RNA sequence: UUGAACAGAGAGCAUUUCCGGCAGCAGAGAUUUCAGCUGUU
């Protein structure tokens, strides 16, 4: 008779010495382990009730701010921690976000600043030296267009001239700017669109679609010879640079603000609308929106895509600014504050974790991301908890009280009375147009894709 | 945790003994017993390099008992399976691990370098060169891993021009010790002799140069004399004389102990070298007379060319008339120095004479063994 | 992703897309379901231990034959020494319990002797004397906190033994249980009420009125916390804290039902009944396997091991089946084999406590021990074969130290299941409400829903269709007019009505044309 | 339990394993450990009949303030408290509310009444003396602590004869008389 | 902007080249081992 019983040596479970971690023997026998969904959906629903408590987005302000509301604000794309305000009174400062202050301030023009941007020159003569300085093109209401260069202490290779290199001069107000990403050219709106050259003190061609004014400009990042510009006359117009020419046009129900371009795609931009929405396009088909982002109240003055291009950031006159994911038509986040005023700039940050904000009340803020995260570098352990509790929440996302949870903002009055209005007046239409569907037996079903589009100058 | 990753890497090689005769199921459980021990001892705290080199032995006699057992059953050599190489990849993961952990251990670098040297065909020359990489970063000052270094190079690839790399470069590290300095010399004689013996491979196979010569390594003896009395005066710093007359004392024994070396290379030209080291020991060196600082070294140094200038020849084989010669050039050194000085050198040209070929032949035996006799008798 | 022997445990179930995505996401998750079993099946080789047999040589050599003396001798000294006698004549008969780790025992004597020690360590961590009538007891979360079921009133007390609190809620309980996941302390007893009170908190949970007389018996179902309660009657009940009538009923006797176990996977349930009979059900199917009818002694207490034996102790006897819960008829449990039958399923192990009667069975979490409490003490049976030998450490650490229990202590209340996620079904949480469409509508299927809904009334679909074929007596439209109420008229009864009308009146004409 | 982390108290605000809400404060533990009350359940007691006393004056006081009934029985009920003890005084009827409570029965203990007649310097230590077989209220010897002393009853709580006690009080005056057994 | 020569890195990609079978010779290393050669498969 063979007996056998369940011997343990303690040496296998205790450690002999004293320095070492006790054994941890594992079996993933599913009758050790009962209450697989409860448990992982207690483990979720933790996970939201740890993110609200520690969503806390607002990391600080820049500097003293500006002495008027900002209304140009433009990233390094080379430069991680640099940035480019510049005010309605004509003053422009570069920032270090790192030490949050700035290196230079300039008082640039006499209007209003209505555009910047942050280049890297190319001259014929002679290459700038970019590991010392930076360079920035402003544009104002005072037909002008000037170049800057900022003193930069980034690398210590070495034991200049800050201020006014170069004075474009053009014919009359000047509303936007941007630069090329591989060239030394540049556009400017205004009463026309003008493609210029840092060699050549007078413009190189007039792209101009008609005789309409255009508002915003932004160069494609990847196909870096498209641009697209914005009219007041509800227009949006591309541009390619091979060509030469203004490639197509489409008109909208209302006028757009700004355009972003997807980093990642060469051929997907954003525009925010005065529609209180914005409009996710496919540059090969305007006949239709890829996507309507729709959670804002009052115009969306700026857009900007995260550096992933994942999701997209809009900051609108309803003194809010709102994170979309591009998957989604609605907004992931709200970030407001009782000192934040109209919001005409929102910009990415290029490590895709920080969001920068110029208002009218004068100051630049930081606010993060994701506002549940924080910057320190994480242990393994730590690292590990963490993408656990965002698998677990985005498998249980879909349950009632954890919607509940994750759906929760606490929003400004103003703005929860004007979206309750918002949401009578969509009901009051939707029985008008259930009324006038009753009365024509044939209606035609139109897309809320395709609504906002009044037309096109080159048919498909 | 980390020993969990670690045991499930493990599993696919079990499968594959499991699926081969090789090993029964409650085999596997007591060898993964035994791992689930190692590598708790590994990942946990307190841990030493002994439980790593205990790890690596359990492997190895692990891969011993799988190399029988596939012998003994399947008969065949080794199956073509994961089993063959995962014990070896595990061993050379656990050593990767424990020099990454503790880099100071030197014989554990030692350890690793002989079994990744050992499983030739299976490893690579770039592996080895990365190893080498990360040691000669963790330890630049250690002047036999760059020998080491060299060495693996010169016999195993004949890379000349990557021994000549590792040779500057580990003396730009250390160039206060002469071991580096003399096996970079040894290299180079080894360089030029197999250079010289191929060309007379050729020569018969088939139907000068300062290269062939030796200045390189008469160069490297140069820069190695000036560069090893600069960093002696550094790390040792009237008296200043008496430490120069010490410094010289100190080069003068690595000057004869490269003679020495260049007594053992017979097919270079050894009286060119000599001629070479003598002449730059008759150049005055550290501010003082070389004869007048050191009389003992300099008779020592003409005694050394006096016989060397027969010393090269056999005995049995020597000239009457480069004896004479030595023995002319004895009388004037032993005529230039003091009495005492030349009753000296006299004795060891005498003893040294007398080693050569009064031990060797007779009198009766050479008619010109009886002269040899008178002449030391007059010496 | 090889296939593997032991893939059916860790196998899970569950209750031709044009859209790629769609298409492409469910191969990806199906994918990593069966790579994720696999890969789960393939760590059985980083099992520490082997579970214990005993297995008989001879076709002489019987195992209900082997004694506890020669089985001290044959097995190792430690496991010798773990079986344990104390001998406490005074306070009884005892009623004992064991930690879930098994590094405590808890046991009290109907006289009020209660006592919590670290059994193998041999060390008394506490000692009352209450000078009452105690009937069960039960571990907290941790060994330190216990609560004794007194004389009237339900007692809790930490590891020293302080009183810290009386619950005045709980009424003369009989049973007290505790459910780890939940937190939850459930008592019944004499009155008929099974009650869940929450630990942590204090809050009473639910009163459940079992209305069937004091409760005879109580056990928990491991796998999902839902308590089977014993009645006089003859049937089971199950029951959940959400809901105030049980979930099931189950008729297992005929007279009250002395004891229920239910094995850890929570598939099989035992019950011994009054009339002398011990039934073995399966649980999730709700159909009984076995039923031996007509013990000797009417069985006293069930208790199910880990590793799937049973044991029944009638009185003073205590018997062990092995492979007894199996769905086959060779897995009855007999008491010969007549003339060495194979297929009859004779005890795994017996043994008698002469003179003595057995209060209550346990075994020994992760010990191959059965212990057993009774008139004068405690005893520990050794059981080859008994307990799960390979435990988790995440879960329960027998090897555990006071740190690792105070972070286990915030980590299972961080984690502590609401009491309404207790169902029948486990896998109930996170599923789509019955009630719910099986397939998702969008804006367009639903607004063609609504115009259905809308267009029904017009096209008096609402109403039964006049069924000429089928008989006025059993008429769809004459039930809807005999089920509306009489005095109130309305639209669609007198639609109804006329539409009966029509078809009585086409049905006589047909029975006029055929006659 | 160690002490919660900042993110998990706010997770477990309700956690507590002391202190349970139908504790009610351990009220009864606090007045058991005051006046050194042996049994579990006699706060209980005491509890139950306060809450009769209670329960009587709100429905007095539910009846009409010129009722004679009403005031018959208030009056009833005041003078029979009093005459136990566990009212101090008879002047208001609102004490039959406010001050009767389970402390004031306890009071009229036999080792608190001892303790306030100096018989002995704490109620354990009455307790003990009781316990002991020292202590007499009339000819009857009381080895009961929770015998509950009447105001009239008071008059004869005194030491038993032949007590140790009894001899070390008078020897230490020099008034001890073996003749009395002392 | 391209070409050429040079010096490389191990750090990517491809291979429809060869080698991880056997026999024999011979050398070297620490009686065995090692790669190599000559055949064969």
């Amino acid at each position: 008779m063979k007996i056998k019983t369940i011997k343990r040596s303690a040496d296998d479970y205790v450690p002999v010495k004293s320095t070492q971690e006790s054994q941890m023997p594992r079996n993933l026998n599913p009758e050790l382990h009962p209450f697989e969904r409860a448990r992982e959906y207690t483990k979720a629903l933790n996970a939201t009730k740890l993110e609200r408590m520690f969503a806390k987005p607002f990391v600080g302000q820049l500097g003293y701010g500006h002495r008027d509301g900002v209304y140009a604000i433009a990233k390094n794309y080379g430069s991680l921690n640099k940035l480019a305000t510049g005010s309605a009174d004509g003053v422009i400062k570069y920032w270090n976000m790192s030490t949050r202050e700035e290196f230079v301030s300039f008082k640039a023009h006499y209007g209003l600043v209505t555009g910047l941007c942050v280049t890297q020159p190319r001259f014929h003569d002679k290459k700038p030296d970019l590991k010392s300085q930076n360079f920035m093109l402003s544009c104002s209401d005072d037909k002008t267009v000037k170049l800057w260069s900022i003193n930069v202490d980034d690398y210590s290779n070495k034991n200049n001239e800050e201020g006014l290199i170069r004075t474009f001069d053009g014919e009359s107000a000047f509303q936007g700017i941007d630069s090329h990403r591989e060239n030394s050219t540049f556009a400017t709106g205004g009463a026309k669109i003008h493609l210029w050259d840092v060699n050549r003190l007078k413009p190189v061609s007039d792209l101009s679609w008609g005789a309409d004014n255009i508002t915003s400009l932004k160069f494609n990042q990847n196909e870096t010879d498209i641009l697209a510009s914005t009219g007041s006359d509800n227009s949006i117009v591309l541009y390619d640079l091979r060509t030469n020419s203004p490639t197509q046009k489409i008109v909208q129900t209302m006028r757009t603000n700004a355009i972003c371009w997807n980093p990642m795609e060469a051929f997907n931009f954003v525009t925010a609308n005065e529609d209180h929405n914005a409009y996710y396009y496919d540059m090969r088909n305007l006949s239709r929106s890829l996507n309507v982002f729709k959670d804002h109240v009052s115009a969306v003055m700026d857009v900007d895509f995260s550096p992933t291009g994942d999701e997209i950031v809009t900051g609108s006159y309803d003194k809010s600014i709102r994170i979309y994911k591009t998957n989604h038509g609605h907004s992931r986040e709200i970030y407001h504050t009782k000192r934040m005023q109209h919001v005409f700039q929102v910009k990415y940050s290029m490590d895709s974790k920080y969001i920068i904000s110029g208002s009218d009340d004068g100051n630049v803020r930081l606010w993060r991301s994701k506002a549940w995260e924080r910057s320190n570098v994480k242990t393994t352990r730590e690292k590990n908890k963490l993408e656990y509790d965002e698998k677990l929440k985005e498998r249980f996302r879909h349950m009632p009280e954890i919607k509940r949870i994750s759906r929760h903002r606490h929003v400004p009055q103003v703005i929860k009375k004007a979206q309750e209005i918002k949401n009578i007046e969509l009901s009051s239409i939707k029985r008008r147009e259930a009324n006038e569907r009753r009365t024509r037996k044939d209606m035609p079903y139109i897309s809320e894709r395709k609504k906002q589009i009044v037309g096109t100058v080159h048919k498909y | 945790s980390k020993t969990r990753y670690y045991l499930e890497q493990c599993i696919p090689e079990m499968d594959d003994l499991v699926e081969k005769g090789l090993f029964t199921k409650n085999e596997v459980s007591l060898i993964m017993k035994k791992r689930t021990d190692f590598e708790h001892r590994l990942n946990s705290r307190g841990s030493s390099i002994n439980d790593y080199i205990k790890y690596i032995n359990y492997e190895s006699n692990v891969n011993k008992l799988r190399a029988k057992r596939c012998k003994r059953i399947l008969q065949v050599k080794k199956t073509n399976s994961l089993s063959d190489w995962s014990i070896q990849q595990r061993i050379g993961f656990i050593y990767q691990r424990g020099t990454n952990k503790f880099p100071q251990d030197l014989k554990f670098w030692a350890m690793y370098l002989n079994y990744m040297k050992a499983r030739g065909n299976q490893t690579s020359y770039k592996k080895i060169h990365n190893i080498y990489n990360q040691l000669l970063k963790l330890h630049p000052t250690n002047v036999d891993i760059w020998i080491s270094c060299a060495k693996y190079e010169y016999e195993v690839h004949a890379n000349f021009k990557s021994c000549r790399n590792i040779f500057q470069n580990g003396l730009r590290f250390n160039p206060d010790v002469p071991k580096l300095w003399y096996e970079y010399v040894k290299f180079e004689l080894n360089f030029i002799t197999k250079l010289i013996n191929r060309r007379k491979v050729m020569g018969l196979i088939n139907e000068t140069n300062p290269a062939l010569r030796g200045d390189i390594a008469l160069t490297i003896f140069d820069v190695c004399m000036k560069t090893l009395g600069k960093h002696y005066i550094n790390k040792h710093k009237k008296m200043n004389i008496e430490l120069n007359k010490e410094t010289l004392n100190y080069l003068f024994s690595e000057s004869l102990r490269y003679i020495k070396l260049f007594d053992e290379f017979l097919d270079l030209e050894r009286d060119y070298l000599i001629n070479h080291v003598l002449q730059f020991w008759k150049n005055d060196m550290y501010d003082l007379s070389l004869r007048k600082d050191l009389p003992e070294l300099y008779l020592k140094t003409v005694m050394i060319d006096i016989t060397l200038n027969i010393r090269y020849m056999p005995v049995e084989k020597l000239d009457i008339d480069q004896l004479q010669l030595s023995v002319k050039k004895y009388f004037a050194y032993i005529s230039k120095l003091d009495s005492a000085s030349v009753k000296s050198l006299k004795n060891e040209y005498r003893s040294y004479l007398q080693d050569n070929y009064l031990k060797k032949m007779n009198a009766e035996d050479d008619p010109r063994y009886k002269i040899l006799d008178l002449i030391i008798s007059k010496l | 992703i090889k296939e593997r022997e032991n893939q059916n445990k860790f196998e899970r179930s569950t209750y031709q897309t044009k859209d790629k995505k769609l298409r492409a996401g469910l191969k990806k998750i199906d994918e990593q379901y069966k790579k994720a079993v696999s890969s789960a099946a393939a760590t059985d080789y980083l099992l520490p231990e082997s579970n214990g047999y005993l297995e008989p040589e001879n076709e002489l050599e019987k195992t209900f034959k082997v004694q506890q003396s020669e089985i001290k001798s044959s097995v190792d000294v430690s496991t010798a020494n773990k079986a344990l006698d104390l001998s406490l004549k005074e306070f009884g008969p005892y009623h004992i319990k064991y930690a879930k780790n098994g590094t405590h025992l808890l046991i009290t004597g109907r006289k009020g002797h209660v006592a919590s020690m670290d059994w193998r360590k041999g060390q008394l961590r506490a000692e009352l004397f209450l000078n009452e009538t105690c009937h069960s007891a039960t571990y907290l979360q941790n060994e330190q906190y216990f609560a004794v079921a007194q004389k009237k009133y339900t007692f809790i007390y930490d590891h020293e033994g302080t009183e810290l609190h009386r619950l005045k809620q709980h009424i003369e309980a009989r049973h007290l249980d505790f459910l780890p996941y939940h937190y939850l302390l459930v008592t019944a007893g004499e009155t008929g009420w099974l009650k869940y009170h929450d630990v942590s908190t204090g809050q009473l949970v639910s009163e459940l009125r079992t209305k069937a007389g004091p409760t005879m018996a109580m056990a928990q179902n491991p796998w999902n916390a839902v308590m089977h309660l014993g009645h006089s009657n003859g049937t089971v009940s199950l029951w959940s804290p959400s809901m105030p009538e049980p979930l099931v009923k189950l008729l297992s006797a005929r007279g009250p039902v002395n004891s229920i176990a239910i094995d850890r996977s929570g598939y099989y349930m035992a019950t011994t009944g009054a009339d002398r009979s011990m039934k073995i059900w399966d649980i999730r199917n709700f159909k009984q396997l076995h039923s031996v009818e007509s013990l000797p002694t009417p069985g006293t207490n069930v208790s199910i091991s880990d590793t799937g034996l049973l044991a029944l102790s009638r009185g003073p006897h205590v018997t062990l089946w092995k492979d007894a819960l199996k769905l086959s008829g060779d897995s009855k449990p007999c008491f010969g084999s007549m003339g060495g039958n194979p297929h009859r399923n004779t005890p795994y192990m017996s043994h008698l406590f002469a003179g003595n009667k057995v209060e209550n069975l346990g075994f020994v979490p992760f010990e191959d021990l059965l212990g057993v409490g009774h008139q004068t003490g405690i005893t520990n049976l050794i059981v080859p074969g008994a307990g799960e030998a390979n435990y988790d450490a995440l879960e329960l650490n027998p090897f555990e130290t006071k740190k690792q229990r105070q972070e286990q202590e915030v980590r299972t209340l961080l984690n502590k299941l609401p009491a309404d996620t207790i169902t029948l079904d486990p896998n109930s949480i996170g599923s789509v409400d019955k009630r719910s469409s099986t397939i998702r509508l969008n804006a367009k299927d639903l607004a063609q829903t609504t115009m259905d809904a809308n267009n029904k009334a017009k096209t008096n679909s609402d109403i039964p269709d006049v069924k000429p074929d089928v008989k006025g007596k059993n008429s769809g439209l004459r039930s809807f007019l005999r089920k509306k109420t009489q005095n109130v008229i309305d639209e669609r009864k007198l639609r109804v009505q006329k539409q009966l009308d029509k078809e009585k009146n086409i049905r006589k004409r047909n029975h006029q044309i055929k006659q | 339990v160690r002490k919660l982390k900042h993110h998990e108290q706010k997770l477990l605000k309700k956690v507590d394993f002391l202190e349970w809400k139908q504790d009610q404060g351990h009220r009864d533990t606090q007045v058991m450990r005051t006046y050194h009350i042996q049994n579990r359940e006699d706060y209980h007691k005491y509890n139950r009949i306060c809450g009769d006393i209670r329960r009587l004056a709100n429905k007095l006081s539910l009846l009409p303030p010129t009722d004679p009934f009403r005031r018959k029985h208030e009056q009833l009920l005041l003078d029979k408290l009093y005459a136990m003890g566990v009212l101090t005084t008879k002047s208001k009827i609102s004490d039959l509310e406010n001050k009767v409570t389970v402390s004031a029965i306890c009071r009229r203990r036999l080792p608190v009444i001892m303790h306030r007649l100096k018989m002995a310097e704490t109620i354990q230590d009455a307790v003990k003396f009781i316990e002991q077989g020292h202590v007499r209220v009339g000819p009857n010897l009381i080895n009961d602590p929770a015998y509950l002393v009447t105001r009239n009853m008071e008059d004869y709580v005194t030491w038993v004869d032949n007590s140790k006690i009894k001899k070390t009080l008078l020897r230490y005056r020099n008034q001890i008389d073996d003749f009395d057994f002392s």
